[PDB]
């Protein structure tokens, strides 16, 4: 476990490790917006 | 005598008599109120 | 068995050699269309 | 849980949001 | 082109949406309770978590006979008490 | 494990067997064994073939 | 001559989105059944009662592990209409006793025959050679010899494949344990076909991408071409150079390069097709009686194909009293043929 | 200027009406316990 | 026999690959 | 924009990054950004670990390969490797999570914000791909960066704690490292070692003075390498060896990680040593073997004799030679008699396996270890049912081991098809034909016929 | 300093957040760039800041 | 069929006294179980000696009896061969060997009758598959 | 080994009968007028 | 009513997402309730 001070924050730390891969999709969102040109 | 078999064929015969039937008869009124343009 | 091995070694060695000093030379140059790649 | 799916909601959101506004603004897409 | 309207055009109007915000949840929701109220179960005759074996049965409810198959299915179903 | 049609296969059943569970990833070259006959014996082919035919 | 056929005929061969035809009142029908008798049973039907199996969403099962189930070895080859003797119209029952199974087969293969007519019809309006439903006749001899002939030669429906992922995986280690299929040289022509297949494609479409003309300025190459266009957008020649140096030969005729194409998977499919339709009689290749006679009297004989009949063996003994619950089997501990260890 | 009710719109539906419905009833499944 | 049948098979295909790819009809264009 | 469509670039829109080839500025934002990817993923699943590590169990049992990492390297862990203070691990997570933010910030300032291209703007940072010169230069500096890398490892190992230390005598533990190996010898002997069984090349250093001291050669051999590639230009057969090219040098590189990839993969399979098992569980062998030496010591304390036991082939059923007459575990653990661990070491002598210490020497800790390596062989499904294909549901585990080597086989292989990719179309590019044949000239028109 | 610790690191991630979606659509939209190039100044400094708060505040909470 | 009562309802001990445990205590039991020696002992084998099962027979006839619950703690907390003549504790997890079976430290008692009203009521409901390994997989 | 001793003639007969067809369809090709 | 109103993007981003959550739903419920093995 985290320290306890941090404890609330277990939540977004379990959450955190997929943000990477959002960015990938993130590319496909921009790439969407600009009509694939 | 007519088994119970015999009616459930006689019921499918009509089943698939009466899905045939409102299937012609839907795509044969379709294909009158919507016809080809010709010429 | 030694004199086997003493001569699988060799081509080995032999063909290994002639693989790398061959793409070494000159083998972008070695094309129907633009050579001068250096 | 309600907090983790809280969280990937706004994460989850944001890059789509960043899009938008761009869109909605003419932004350099 | 065949004369039916572009799918690009309907699904990114205002009037498909208007309609579909409606009628795809709503039938996401009829699944839904068509599971969750157990119906589906009833419809399907599948077995319940608790309705596999009786307490002590570890004999599988196989079919064994064509023609009073259903007979047998239901006293299979019966032994469940 | 006989593989070789001489010694009892046909073309479904033969095969060239693959070197002994107890080389295990030890390079097993001809001349590493005492003779060809213990060459054979370990399976020695099925690692020169294998070797040959990955790096061709 | 314009009477309600030609009109019905004008309005079925309209140009829309998704074409109709004639063939299309066979097709539609029951290819949407069958799909959606296969959605419907993993979703929602069991096969506790046919095969003490769980086979749906429902029951906790996922979409490798979901399955319409064949019926109870018991119903025999029964067609299980609705209102047929064991249903007797009762849906529930119906699902049940595996009448989902039979539905499925019988619409796909309806489905089958619509599609391939459909082939055939197309390919009459707009004018070209019928050569894709020829070509689709191979699909069709698969689904026919596997799930319709197979089962029909062993004692029930039970036997044929359940539709469904693990369901067909669990066929396949079925014919090997029972059948030895791999040894089976039409098994053996249907995976050369197969693989040749692949292999023309792959080879095929990778030749024709790296022989392109350039056509454009673009980098990315495909805007490059135009439908209409009279040129072969590819180097045959070069192409055929190419191959003829690395491999030795190399097509030179594109309508022969085609023609194999078509030729090649379909044929293979084919003589799996006559390969199941042995062993719908058990008429298999399982062994080679030489080999048995060597090994009976020569116990230091040992060949794979010895070492995979003892895996066969494995196979039957322990799979059989689960996979086959009509049978009652027991097999004690002590009866289960295992090696050291294990 | 162009027609809503086809042959299209319906062979669309057929498919994508009992898909929603059965998603919907997977996802209520998912939430069963013995 | 019956390996002399299968070696014999073998080496007439290995032929046959020899003459199908130093002896086959050339490919000419038109 | 500027070439950020089709016409304009000559790219389509699944090619967008080689919009990037020549924009120096975007490329560096991309380059930047995506640095801050990586240590955004290492500080992240840093702190996910940490946040689900139990201490008390197992890191293998957790599903945990960074922790492993953070631990090889001495923090946070004591002797047998049992976790003393997990702030360490915390430590390395946030401060990887934040340096990520700044990366990322620089990251997406060049790629949207920033000068297009950087040549206009600067001469050092401006760069033209078939300048050779600026090419190795810039390479240069990146070697001296890998250098001090590599010291930092060894500043870690000899002055700031020291590694975990599997061999360590009386048990598993941190050590500081003295006296690393610097004989140069024994440094490259390893590199001339088979990759083949009882070798296996680099992938067999079983000690940390070696490790070490390899760091120590590596981190001056690159900074050297840093400096001479600053001050020289490609010789005369360089030039006429290679292609010249950004497409060129990333098939370089794509290939060389693609290696790397495959050797990283043979190193978590097979190596207990900078892989420590305390952290990522057993190696296949070290399971196998335990299995082994479970069974013989079981056997043993019933009765057997288990020198004398003759198995159903006639090999021993617990004890036999390998194929140079050293004694091993005898069954199919045959394959895995070049494994060496610490809690079998003890009972080797000089000719293998010694049978008066497995009579007399083996001590409950040898006994408990063994139990646990062979109940946690790596071995598991997809969904992570751990142990062989027809165990039952209930042990959830795979071991980190086989996470670690699949993931790198696939990625080293997808490299693998990455640099023929990327080599091919350069030279393709650079001879000018990436875009097909030109129809006017078509250069097997202009040769003889085959026949 | 629990009190100092738990807003100034809620505080730190509204920011990141706020950051995140505001950094590159500043970046990347015409007008008001000179009210974003400021704001952006702001926003990283007081970042650096909270970093370093929640930093220290950790070993007087820990 | 369903995880009643009786089902849940186990020896407590030699003399004929029984313990009910409730739904949420057996699957805190398969939890703990799982969590510590599930790895040795999945679906009531034993990996490393298979002569030693956790059927409820054998249980009933090691020394001292281990099929009731107080056996089983008392297993837990100094574990015997099957004969009680030596005590295993450092060879096999245990309280008394928390030190290097690190798992066992946060165990509790309560913990400890989960597991063991785990491994007396899992038979009741698998049968033959509880203890008897690959062949009735 | 205890072969089918007709094994022989079948693979014989199997090999040369349609290789002798299409032999015959090949030389009686190449000797038509060019 | 008018075709266009809605940009195509934003409803490929957000049947996309949807599309991930009712999946993810199903892999969730691959480790719990009916099929977790628990
Ligand atoms: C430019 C490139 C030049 C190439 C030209 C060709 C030259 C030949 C290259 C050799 C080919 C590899 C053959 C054997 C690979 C091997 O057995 O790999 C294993 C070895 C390690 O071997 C093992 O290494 C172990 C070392 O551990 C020992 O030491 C440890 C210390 O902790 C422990 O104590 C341990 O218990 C103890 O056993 C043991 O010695 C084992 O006996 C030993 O087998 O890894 C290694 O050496 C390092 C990894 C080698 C690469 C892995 C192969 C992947 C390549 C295929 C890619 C596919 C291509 C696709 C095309 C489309
Ligand atoms: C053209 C599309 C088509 C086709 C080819 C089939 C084909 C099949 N379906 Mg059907 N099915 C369809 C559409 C189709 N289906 C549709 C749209 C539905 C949804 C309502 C169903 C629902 C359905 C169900 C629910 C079932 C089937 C089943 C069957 C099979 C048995 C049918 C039978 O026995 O008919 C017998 C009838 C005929 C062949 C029609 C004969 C017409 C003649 C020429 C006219 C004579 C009739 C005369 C006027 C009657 C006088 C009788 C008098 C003496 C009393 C069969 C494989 C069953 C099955 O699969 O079980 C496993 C089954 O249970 N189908
Ligand atoms: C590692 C992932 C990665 C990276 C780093 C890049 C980098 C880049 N891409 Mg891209 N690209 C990628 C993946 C990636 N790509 C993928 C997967 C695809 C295929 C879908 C493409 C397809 C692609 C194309 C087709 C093109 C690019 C181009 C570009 C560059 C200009 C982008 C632009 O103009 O923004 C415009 C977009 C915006 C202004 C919207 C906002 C974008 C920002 C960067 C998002 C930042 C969000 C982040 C959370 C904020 C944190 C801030 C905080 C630290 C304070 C840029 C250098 C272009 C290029 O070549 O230019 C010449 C180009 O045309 N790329
Ligand atoms: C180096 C790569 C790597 C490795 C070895 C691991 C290893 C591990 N991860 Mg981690 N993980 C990684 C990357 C990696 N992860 C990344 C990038 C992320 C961010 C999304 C995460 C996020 C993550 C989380 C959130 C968690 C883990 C956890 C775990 C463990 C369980 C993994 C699992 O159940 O797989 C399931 C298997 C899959 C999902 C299948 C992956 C198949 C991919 C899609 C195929 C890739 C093919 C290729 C690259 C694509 C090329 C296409 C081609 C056409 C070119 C395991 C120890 C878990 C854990 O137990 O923590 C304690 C945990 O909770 N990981
Ligand atoms: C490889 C990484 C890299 C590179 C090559 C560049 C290159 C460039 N940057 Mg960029 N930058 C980067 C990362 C990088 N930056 C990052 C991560 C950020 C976010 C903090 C920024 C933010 C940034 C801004 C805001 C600006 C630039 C601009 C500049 C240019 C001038 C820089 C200068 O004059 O330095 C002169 C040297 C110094 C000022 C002293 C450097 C002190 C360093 C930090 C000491 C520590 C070095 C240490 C080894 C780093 C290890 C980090 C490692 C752990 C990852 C130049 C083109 C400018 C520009 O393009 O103008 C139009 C500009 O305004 N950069
Ligand atoms: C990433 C790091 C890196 C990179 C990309 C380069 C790249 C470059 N270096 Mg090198 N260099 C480096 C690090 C690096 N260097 C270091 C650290 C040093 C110090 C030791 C040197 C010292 C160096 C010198 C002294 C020279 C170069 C030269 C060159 C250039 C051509 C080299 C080439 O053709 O290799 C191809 C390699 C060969 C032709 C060697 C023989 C190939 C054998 C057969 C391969 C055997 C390896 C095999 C795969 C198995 C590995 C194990 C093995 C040891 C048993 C080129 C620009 C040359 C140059 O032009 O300088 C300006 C040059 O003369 N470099
Ligand atoms: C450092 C590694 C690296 C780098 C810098 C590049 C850079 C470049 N490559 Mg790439 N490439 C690489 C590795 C790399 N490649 C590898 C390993 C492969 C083998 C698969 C390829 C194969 C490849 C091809 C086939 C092509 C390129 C192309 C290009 C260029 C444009 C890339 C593009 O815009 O993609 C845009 C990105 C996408 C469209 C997204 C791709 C989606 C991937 C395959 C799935 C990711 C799976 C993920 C890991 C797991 C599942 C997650 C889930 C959310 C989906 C660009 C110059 C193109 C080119 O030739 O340029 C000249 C081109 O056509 N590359
Ligand atoms: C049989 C029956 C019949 C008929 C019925 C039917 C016909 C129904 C329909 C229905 C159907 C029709 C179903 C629905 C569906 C689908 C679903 C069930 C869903 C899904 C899928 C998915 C989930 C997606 C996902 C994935 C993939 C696949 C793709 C991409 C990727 C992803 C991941 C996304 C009748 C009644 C007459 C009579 C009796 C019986
Ligand atoms: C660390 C830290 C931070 C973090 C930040 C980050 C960095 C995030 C970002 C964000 C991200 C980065 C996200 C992304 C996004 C969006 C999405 C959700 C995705 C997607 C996709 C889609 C859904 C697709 C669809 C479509 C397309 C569009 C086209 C084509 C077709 C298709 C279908 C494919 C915070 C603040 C939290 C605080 C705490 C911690
Ligand atoms: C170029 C571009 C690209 C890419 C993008 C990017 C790659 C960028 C980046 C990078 C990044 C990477 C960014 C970020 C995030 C991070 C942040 C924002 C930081 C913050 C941190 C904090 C806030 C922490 C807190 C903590 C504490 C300290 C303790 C524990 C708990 C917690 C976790 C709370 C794309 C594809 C879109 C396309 C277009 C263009
Ligand atoms: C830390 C470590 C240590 C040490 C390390 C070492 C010292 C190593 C090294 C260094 C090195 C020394 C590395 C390497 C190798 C190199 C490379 C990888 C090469 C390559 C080659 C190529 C690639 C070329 C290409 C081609 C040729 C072949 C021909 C012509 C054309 C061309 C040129 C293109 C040890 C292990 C003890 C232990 C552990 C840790
Ligand atoms: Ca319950
Ligand atoms: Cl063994
Ligand atoms: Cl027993
Ligand atoms: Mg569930």
């Amino acid at each position: 476990k985290l320290p306890e001070a941090y404890a609330i924050f277990d939540p977004l730390v379990d959450v955190l490790p997929v943000i990477p891969v959002l960015f990938l999709a993130l590319a496909f969102v921009w790439q969407a917006a600009v009509g694939f040109r | 005598t007519i088994t119970p078999s015999l009616k459930g064929f006689f019921i499918g015969l009509l089943s698939g008599a009466v899905v045939l039937g409102l299937t012609f008869a839907v795509l044969i009124a379709i294909s009158q109120i919507d016809k080809v343009q010709r010429s | 068995m030694e004199t086997l091995k003493i001569t699988v070694y060799i081509v080995v060695t032999f063909f290994v050699l002639l693989f790398v000093f061959g793409f070494l030379s000159g083998d972008p140059a070695r094309n129907p269309k633009r050579k001068d790649l250096e | 849980v309600i907090a983790q799916l809280t969280m990937i909601a706004m994460i989850g959101i944001a890059g789509p949001m960043i899009i938008f506004l761009l869109a909605v603004r003419r932004g350099n897409l | 082109t065949t004369g039916e309207r572009p799918f690009s055009d309907i699904i990114t109007s205002v009037r498909y949406w208007v309609i579909h915000s409606i009628t795809i949840p709503a039938l996401f929701i009829a699944g839904w309770l068509f599971v969750s109220t157990g119906l589906a179960y009833d419809v399907f005759g599948t077995p319940r978590p608790d309705s596999y074996y009786a307490q002590e049965q570890r004999s599988i409810p196989l079919v064994t006979d064509r023609f009073e198959a259903k007979q047998q299915v239901e006293t299979f179903l019966e032994q469940l008490k | 494990v006989s593989g070789s049609l001489l010694y009892g296969n046909n073309i479904i059943t033969g095969a060239v067997v693959p070197s002994s569970n107890a080389i295990g990833l030890h390079f097993y070259p001809i001349w590493e064994a005492a003779s060809l006959d213990e060459w054979l014996y370990n399976g020695g082919p099925y690692q020169l073939i294998i070797f040959h035919f990955l790096l061709g | 001559e314009r009477g309600w056929f030609d009109i019905l005929d004008d309005w079925l061969k309209r140009d829309r989105f998704v074409f109709v035809g004639w063939s299309g009142i066979l097709l539609f029908p029951c290819a949407y059944l069958a799909l959606g008798g296969w959605l419907t049973g993993t979703t929602f039907v069991t096969s506790w009662y046919t095969h003490g199996l769980a086979s749906s969403y429902l029951e906790g099962c996922n979409f490798l592990t979901v399955a319409v189930s064949t019926p109870a070895n018991s119903m025999g080859h029964s067609l299980l209409l609705l209102w047929g003797p064991e249903a007797q119209g009762d849906f529930t029952r119906w699902c049940q006793l595996g009448g989902l199974w039979t539905f499925i087969a019988l619409h796909g293969a309806f489905g089958l025959i619509g599609f391939m007519l459909r082939q055939f019809e197309i390919a009459r309006l707009v004018g070209v050679r019928p050569y894709n439903a020829i070509a689709f006749s191979a699909p069709i001899a698969v689904f026919v010899s596997v799930f319709l002939i197979y089962p029909l030669g062993q004692s029930s429906w039970f036997f044929a494949p359940s539709f469904g992922v693990a369901a067909i995986f669990r066929f396949l280690l079925f014919f090997q344990g029972f059948h030895n299929w791999t040894l089976n040289p039409f098994h053996m022509m249907g995976v050369a076909g197969v693989l040749g297949g692949a292999l023309l494609c792959a080879i095929h479409g990778a030749t024709v991408e790296n022989t392109l003309f350039q056509d454009g300025e673009g980098a990315s190459t495909f805007r490059a071409f135009n439908p209409t266009q009279a040129e072969e957008t590819y180097s045959m020649v070069t192409a055929n150079r190419f191959w003829s140096q690395i491999f030795g030969i190399a097509f030179s005729n594109k309508r022969w390069l085609h023609f194999f194409m078509l030729f090649v998977p379909v044929t293979g499919l084919w003589m799996s097709a006559i390969g199941v339709v042995g062993l719908a009689l058990n008429l298999r290749s399982y062994d080679f009686i030489s080999q048995e006679i060597r090994a009976a009297e020569d116990p230091e004989f040992e060949t794979f194909y010895t070492k995979n009949l003892l895996l066969n063996e494995g196979i039957r003994a322990w799979m059989a009293p689960q996979d086959q619950p009509h049978e009652n089997f027991v097999f004690p501990e002590e009866v289960l043929p295992r090696g050291n260890a294990l | 200027s162009y027609p809503i009710f086809t042959v299209r719109w319906v062979a669309v539906h057929t498919l994508a009406v009992p898909t929603i419905f059965f998603l919907g009833a997977i996802a209520a499944m998912q939430f069963i316990q013995r | 026999m019956e390996t002399i049948t299968y070696v014999f098979i073998f080496a007439c295909i290995i032929a046959l690959f020899f003459f199908a790819i130093f002896f086959r009809e050339p490919p000419r264009i038109t | 924009a500027t070439n950020r469509d089709q016409e304009s670039s000559g790219f389509a829109w699944w090619a967008g990054n080689a919009r990037l080839i020549n924009l120096s500025g975007k490329l560096l934002g991309a380059h930047v950004a995506h640095a801050g990817l990586i240590v955004f993923w290492a500080g992240a699943m840093t702190l996910f670990e940490l946040a689900h590590f139990i201490p008390e169990k197992p890191m293998y049992e957790q599903g945990l390969i960074l922790i492993p990492h953070i631990a090889t390297l001495g923090w946070g862990v004591g002797p047998g490797g049992e976790v003393v203070d997990t702030f360490p691990f915390f430590v390395v997570g946030v401060v990887h999570l934040i340096s990520s933010a700044v990366l990322g910030f620089g990251g997406v300032y060049h790629a949207i914000r920033g000068p297009e291209t950087l040549e206009e703007y600067s001469s050092f940072f401006g760069y033209d791909w078939k300048d050779k010169n600026k090419m190795t230069t810039i390479l240069g500096f990146h070697l001296i960066v890998l250098g001090i890398g590599a010291l930092l490892l060894v500043a870690k190992a000899m002055f700031f704690g020291g590694l975990y230390d599997t061999w360590a005598p009386g048990g598993g533990d941190v050590r500081v490292i003295t006296n690393p190996t610097l004989d140069p010898r024994v440094i490259f002997g390893y590199l001339l070692k088979s990759p083949f069984g009882g070798e296996g090349w680099i992938v067999s250093v079983n000690n940390l003075e070696d490790v070490v001291g390899g760091h120590i050669w590596i981190g001056l051999i690159c900074i050297a390498g840093g400096i001479w590639h600053i001050l020289t230009t490609p010789f005369g057969w360089a030039r006429r060896a290679f292609i010249w090219s950004g497409e060129a040098y990333l098939s370089y590189s794509l290939g060389a990680l693609s290696m790397m990839g495959f050797i990283a993969t043979c190193f978590v399979w097979f190596n207990n040593t900078v892989y420590p098992s305390e952290f990522y569980g057993p190696t296949g062998p070290e399971a196998s073997q335990a299995q082994a030496m479970t069974f013989l010591i079981r056997d043993q304390k019933l009765g057997a004799n288990v020198g004398s036991a003759q198995g159903p082939t006639g090999l021993g059923k617990y004890l036999m030679r390998s194929p140079t007459g050293e004694i091993i575990f005898g069954g199919e653990t045959m394959r895995f008699w070049d494994f060496r661990g610490p809690w079998l070491e003890p009972l080797r002598g000089p000719n293998g396996l010694d049978l008066n210490k497995i009579k007399n020497d083996i001590q409950p800790w040898q006994e408990r270890r063994a139990a646990e390596y062979m109940t946690h062989a790596p071995l598991g499904s997809l969904n992570s049912v751990g142990g062989v294909a027809t165990e039952i549901n209930s042990v959830n585990f795979v071991s980190p081991r086989s996470w670690l080597a699949t993931s790198h086989f696939v990625l080293a292989f997808f490299f693998l098809v990455g640099h023929l990719w990327h080599a091919g179309r350069a030279r393709a590019a650079a001879a000018g034909f990436e875009k097909g044949i030109d129809r006017e000239s078509e250069p097997v028109l202009s040769m003889p016929s085959l026949d | 300093m629990t009190i100092l610790f738990q807003l100034a690191l809620a505080a730190l991630v509204i920011l990141s957040f706020v950051m995140v979606i505001g950094v590159p659509v500043a970046y990347a939209s015409p007008q008001d760039w000179d009210r974003s190039k400021q704001l952006i100044f702001l926003g990283s400094g007081l970042w650096i800041a909270l970093v370093l708060v929640v930093g220290v505040l950790n070993f007087f909470v820990v | 069929a369903e995880l009643t009562p009786e089902v849940l309802t186990v020896p407590l001990n030699s003399e004929g006294k029984t313990i009910t445990l409730t739904e949420k205590q057996y699957l805190e039991g398969k939890r703990l179980f799982q969590y510590a020696c599930a790895s040795c002992h999945v679906g009531g084998i034993t990996k490393t000696n298979p002569s030693l099962d956790l059927r409820t027979e054998t249980l009933a006839l090691a020394t001292p009896p281990r099929d009731n619950i107080e056996g089983l703690v008392d297993y837990m907390k100094n574990p015997t061969t099957y004969d009680g003549e030596q005590e295993i504790a450092e060879v096999h997890p245990s309280l008394r060997s928390a030190d290097i079976f690190p798992k066992m430290r946060n165990l509790t008692e309560k913990d400890l009758v989960a597991i063991a009203g785990h491994i007396l009521v899992e038979p009741k409901i698998l049968g033959d598959k509880w203890g008897g390994g690959k062949v009735y997989y | 080994m205890e072969v089918n001793q007709l094994g022989l003639i079948a693979t014989a007969l199997f090999v040369l009968v349609p290789s002798v067809f299409l032999i015959i369809l090949y030389v009686q090709t190449e000797s038509q007028q060019k | 009513s008018e075709g266009g109103r809605i940009p195509l993007w934003i409803v490929a981003t957000v049947a996309g997402m949807g599309v991930i959550v009712i999946v993810g739903l199903f892999f969730y419920g691959a480790y719990a309730g009916l099929g977790s093995s628990l």
